[PDB]
């Protein structure tokens, strides 16, 4: 569940 | 003194590009040896054949799952992941290289090439490197994503390596 975000 | 990688980007197979970064050991050393060690090879598993399965324009372009290659897999070259070593370099502007992670302490080997401004990630992700020519290429790179993040195309990492 890997991620940056926004 | 400070190390230097690189990407051959493929669009489906066919080349588009390079793409060379500065590592800033000066700042991160585990947190770019890592990198380093993964974009040559060096330990048996890297970039090389991997593909940026999640690439939002305006946003970033994110990669590094060799593993599992859909944003679940990946793995550094201390086995699967690692400390968030500090945060002191920012999430400055397009070209920016920073570690991708499921909350702190949790670098692994992916990773993101930022294509704008992202200041909200700073502090929760650690920066560690940038674009040192290529970003050209990250440019026509992003056009191949959607506004949630999935590609019209397979983004892939044809070669990779360390030039200095």
């Amino acid at each position: 569940h890997v991620g940056p975000i926004a | 003194v400070n190390p230097t990688v690189f990407f051959d980007i493929a669009v489906d197979g066919e080349p588009l590009g390079r793409v060379s970064f500065e590592l800033f050991a000066d700042k991160v050393p585990k947190t770019a040896e890592n990198f380093r060690a993964l974009s040559t090879g060096e330990k048996g598993f890297g970039y090389k054949g991997s593909c940026f399965h999640r690439i939002i324009p305006g946003f970033m372009c994110q990669g590094g799952d060799f593993t599992r290659h859909n944003g679940t897999g990946g793995k550094s070259i201390y086995g699967e992941k690692f400390e968030d070593e500090n945060f002191i370099l920012k999430h400055t502007g397009p070209g920016i290289l920073s570690m991708a992670n499921a909350g702190p302490n949790t670098n692994g080997s992916q990773f993101f090439i930022c294509t704008a401004k992202t200041e909200w990630l700073d502090g929760k992700h650690v920066v560690f490197g940038k674009v040192k020519e290529g970003m050209n290429i990250v440019e026509a790179m992003e056009r191949f994503g959607s506004r949630n993040g999935k590609t019209s195309k397979k983004i892939t990492i044809a070669d990779c390596g360390q030039l200095e």
